[PDB]
């Protein structure tokens, strides 16, 4: 329309603006005048916390994502732990790369994409993964940005599954809302595979649905170790 | 020669350590601080958490969730790492050469008590373990047999009374009024002088302040009239920044809570009047020796007003011809664990644990036909 | 014999005469000293500045909010303030006209006590009362049953009420309002390369909030098209003659209230303020908590809000919940139109505190009358 | 007119009617209802008591108290309230010109039938009152006179044997467990 901003040209019409406006000479002054009725009735220390132990820090993620990818989809025997938390900038398309590499992967049993920015896509792609996958035991999807439906769809994909044994959701950015919650523990009620489910619920009803799946998931292997023990 | 553990697992702190001491080992707060999602700090390449002190001292860049809400384990992964940090980083021992004894609040979940169970004995293998209820302890800690115990923590608030060994589960009581209510009725009526603690890591703040600055008055009125008076009653605290505030009546308005539960919105009776509500759901001819041994246990009674004012309701809702003694000891605070450490040290208690064994051939569920 | 009613916020002052059917006087509440550019404050010219005087001279006036986050915290710029509404805005003498005067809600006691004392010590009005600005809404909007969502410039409330009977132990706060989003918007124009960082390009700022920015109703998918294609984009002329474009800006600021991380502030969103409000509420009630959401406020004003809250609601809420979300066109100032609606009653005569009984009672009489 | 009512004041509900019907006109729960948080909204029928259906309608707000404890009157001025609705806003009857029949467990104390008796002839007064047993009453409407009744509401359970119109005191048998309590 008018090209590049010219931010020069605005800030002298803006002072040209405010030096035309002087102010007006009708203000009754503020003298503090009580014009109503005045109503009449008939060792010090400073104690600071000092309970923060400054337990020393860690060194950054060093794993290098292009490179593991890379493994992934060679399907490397040596790999077994893919760690990605708290690596910045990764993209989502590399993310969803890494749910395509890891359907086929026959060596990966541990996958955690701690604070990454991931939203739904991923949540999405991963779904698509555990339909298929059948060596990966541990999935923690924690602290990122992933909606209900994200959720949803993961667990929809749980009885198509059986390897994965611990999902971890918790933290997400936005509750997922008790219709989800509701369908979510339906789905947990139709797997006798998954032993620990990582989500702080707001409902007693599906709180107590979920605690009894995992009691009764947990007992299947306790009943299975005692029958093999001739 | 194997020492017994004990493990008092409350909605606010962990106190563990080891049986036949005095003192708990490790007294660390019952939270997990997970990442903050403001990208400030992604450098940390931690796991996906931080437990006890450690999430403490770098709240700043945390977000801090209890495990536990009013006395019942809502999330377990979070209480599984609760007992991993007990075990491993804070009493630095390997669970499968020691016996755990662990607690639980009357009137909860039979499924809580059955996880328990569960997670101590197929992912923190003990050879044996036990659950045994909290007031038992706490009268076992304060050496006498009849007593009507009054245990207040972080989650909940519970009346036991017994006589002789034997409880009377019909009268025990239950309210959810308790330290963390108390804090974020501070978080509220500190915004009345202009200070503003909004995120998780002030609560702490607040916390500390409570717990360093707070008192129950005897007579309310009179010392709301007194404050009201003159600035003799208020006292100075330092923020972790170096600002300095200044509070008067909030000192007592916040425990005061306890004794009127409206404050916050709940249509429940005080402390004094659910005590004495427990008293009249007994027998008549216990009642008397119930009165004359209220024990007060619990890190919530740790106010240096609570057993005179408990005294003079109590005198006041009860017969004139009555004896009411309240039992305050300076130790009250771990007075469950040091009743653990007793309970765990009998000669005639080894025969009551429950072995691996036993839990392979029953399942989960011994726990209520060995436990009480 | 007209009533008043001034409705002094955060971020601006309404005032006028009740039964109209809008605020004569709308100004921002901006008490605005004599800088030390030059020499010290110099006697005989005028001391302060408030509202368009102070948002001129600008550049030469430290600019001050008497009222933070709905509290009165300065009671001599609040009386300033409160003088010039009188005096210098609606240009009446205060002691011939009975005053309604509005609050935040869970004002301190003592501060209730103190607007009662300055209202009749100071001016010496024939009559006052304080009512809850929240309230004022929902009685303006019809019903005696519903959850408020007030926000302003400076604080966004939850105040549940249900027949008559407001629940104090329910109410949210939250600091975050339409200061905190011009100050994003501010951010993310600067961002793209409109450094809008001076005091006098602020102006212009708030007017781009207020006329091109809308909430989306699903943030990720309006950002994949705003960055796929040119169709969500705006231009808008500066006073200069300048013509910019704008994108993504349009809602990605209003979007902060739902997310509030974008700005850094760690707390829940209005829809889960809302949500959380309402299961602070007794079980019962709650249903018609969830049939009767009504906002209130300049900052409710973006197209898009209330389906954008009716979905995050009916999600947020069980399936068979009757979700209605209620945002009259009018509700920009619909607090003072409340209190319009309030004073204008024939039955209003009587609950007025009168200079008599004040004189008779003292500070008390405010809470020992209407509570 | 001179038709007899017949109410029945129980630990829990109350029912009320006139003599000669089928069903009682009235059913609705004995409880009150005090408002417990702040008011804010001036008139709009706001009533500092809630007496029956309207109460149990806004119990979202209100604290509930029974009257009538193990079928024991414990608070008379909430019972006051009780007969005035029912006698005023749901039979819609004056009650100086009907008759009044009411009824009460056995092994009850002298002073709550006193008490009735006084202020149905002093508050609200009746030509005439009656109070009866209320397993005497089960037993009329069976159609039968030998047998024995057990009758349990909502705050007393107790057991009278009847045989040819002739009561049995003696074995009246009497236990203060009910609704209330398998609520509790
Ligand atoms: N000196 C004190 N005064 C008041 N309250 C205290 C004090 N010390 C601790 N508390 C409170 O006690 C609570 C926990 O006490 P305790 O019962 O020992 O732990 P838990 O509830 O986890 O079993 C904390 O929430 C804390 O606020
Ligand atoms: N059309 C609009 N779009 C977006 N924001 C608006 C619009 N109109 C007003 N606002 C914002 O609302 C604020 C006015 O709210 P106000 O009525 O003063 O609330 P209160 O006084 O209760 O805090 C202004 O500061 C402005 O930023
Ligand atoms: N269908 C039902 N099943 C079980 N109990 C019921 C049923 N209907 C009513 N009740 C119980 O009956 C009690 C009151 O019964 P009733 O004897 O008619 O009233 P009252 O005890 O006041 O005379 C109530 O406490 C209620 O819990
Ligand atoms: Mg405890
Ligand atoms: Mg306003
Ligand atoms: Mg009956």
């Amino acid at each position: 329309p008018t090209g590049p901003f010219k931010r020069e040209e605005l800030l002298d019409h803006l002072e040209k603006q405010a030096k035309e406006f002087k102010d007006r000479e009708d203000l009754v002054p503020y003298t503090g005048e009580k014009r109503g009725k005045v109503w009449v009735p008939k060792l010090n220390s400073v104690i600071k916390p000092t309970q923060y132990k400054p337990v020393p820090d860690e060194e950054p993620n060093s794993t290098d994502v292009e490179e593991t990818l890379e493994r992934i989809k060679n399907n490397d025997p040596k790999l077994e732990e893919v760690n990605l938390n708290n690596i910045r900038n990764i993209p989502i398309p590399t993310l969803k790369a890494y749910a395509e590499a890891l359907k086929e992967n026959s060596y990966v049993k541990k996958f955690s994409i701690v604070g990454t920015r991931s939203n739904d896509p991923v949540a999405y792609a991963l779904a698509e993964m555990l339909k298929e996958n059948k060596v990966l035991k541990t999935l923690n999807v924690e602290s990122n940005f992933i909606s209900g439906a994200g959720i949803l769809r993961l667990v929809e994909a749980l009885p198509y599954n059986t390897s994965l044994v611990e999902m971890k959701i918790d933290n997400q950015s936005q509750p997922l809302g008790n219709k989800v919650e509701m369908e979510i523990v339906s789905m947990l009620e139709k797997n006798a595979t998954l032993l620990k489910f990582g989500y702080h619920f707001t409902q007693q009803g599906p709180r107590l649905r979920a605690s009894n799946a995992m009691m009764n998931n947990n007992d299947l292997v306790r009943k299975r170790r005692l029958a093999d023990l001739t | 020669e194997t020492t017994a553990l004990v493990c008092d697992n409350g909605s606010g702190l962990v106190k563990a350590g080891f049986a036949g001491d005095d003192a708990p080992r490790a007294v660390f707060p019952s939270i997990v601080g997970r990442p903050r999602h403001q990208g400030v700090m992604v450098g940390m390449g931690q796991k996906d958490s931080y437990v006890g002190d450690e999430a403490q001292s770098k709240r700043g860049i945390l977000t801090l969730k209890y495990p536990i809400e009013h006395g019942i384990i809502t999330n377990w992964d979070d209480m599984e790492k609760i007992w991993h940090h007990t075990f491993y980083n804070e009493l630095r021992v390997a669970p499968e050469e020691h016996p755990t004894l662990l607690t639980e609040a009357p009137l909860n979940p039979k499924a809580n008590r059955e996880k328990m169970t569960q997670i101590m004995f197929e992912t923190f293998n003990v050879p044996a373990m036990y659950v045994a209820i909290q007031a038992v302890l706490s009268l076992y800690a304060s050496g006498r047999t009849t007593g009507i115990v009054l245990d207040s923590g972080d989650g909940v608030t519970h009346n036991v009374p017994i006589y002789e060994g034997y409880a009377l589960p019909h009268a025990i009581m239950r309210l959810d009024l308790a330290g963390r209510d108390l804090t974020d009725y501070l978080m509220k009526i500190l915004t009345e002088r202009g200070y503003s603690f909004v995120t998780t890591a002030e609560r702490e703040i607040v916390r500390d302040i409570k717990e360093k600055l707070c008192y129950v008055a005897l007579d309310f009125e009179n010392e709301m009239a007194t404050a009201a008076s003159s600035s003799s009653l208020e006292k100075s605290y330092e923020l972790p920044d170096g600002q300095v505030i200044t509070i008067g009546n909030e000192r007592f308005r916040c425990p005061e809570t306890l004794f009127q539960p409206s404050f916050i919105g709940m249509e429940s009776a005080g402390i004094h009047e659910t005590t004495y509500n427990s008293i009249m759901k007994c027998d008549i001819d216990i009642r008397k020796d119930l009165y004359a041994n209220n024990v007060m246990s619990g890190g919530t009674t740790m106010y240096p007003g609570i057993a005179d004012r408990m005294q003079k309701e109590i005198t006041a809702l009860a017969p004139s011809t009555m004896k009411i003694k309240i039992i305050a000891p300076p130790e009250r605070k771990y007075s469950v664990w040091i009743g653990g450490s007793i309970l765990a040290s009998l000669s005639t208690f080894q025969q009551m644990w429950i072995t691996k064994q036993e839990y392979d051939e029953a399942g989960p569920s011994i726990v209520h036909r060995k436990c009480f």
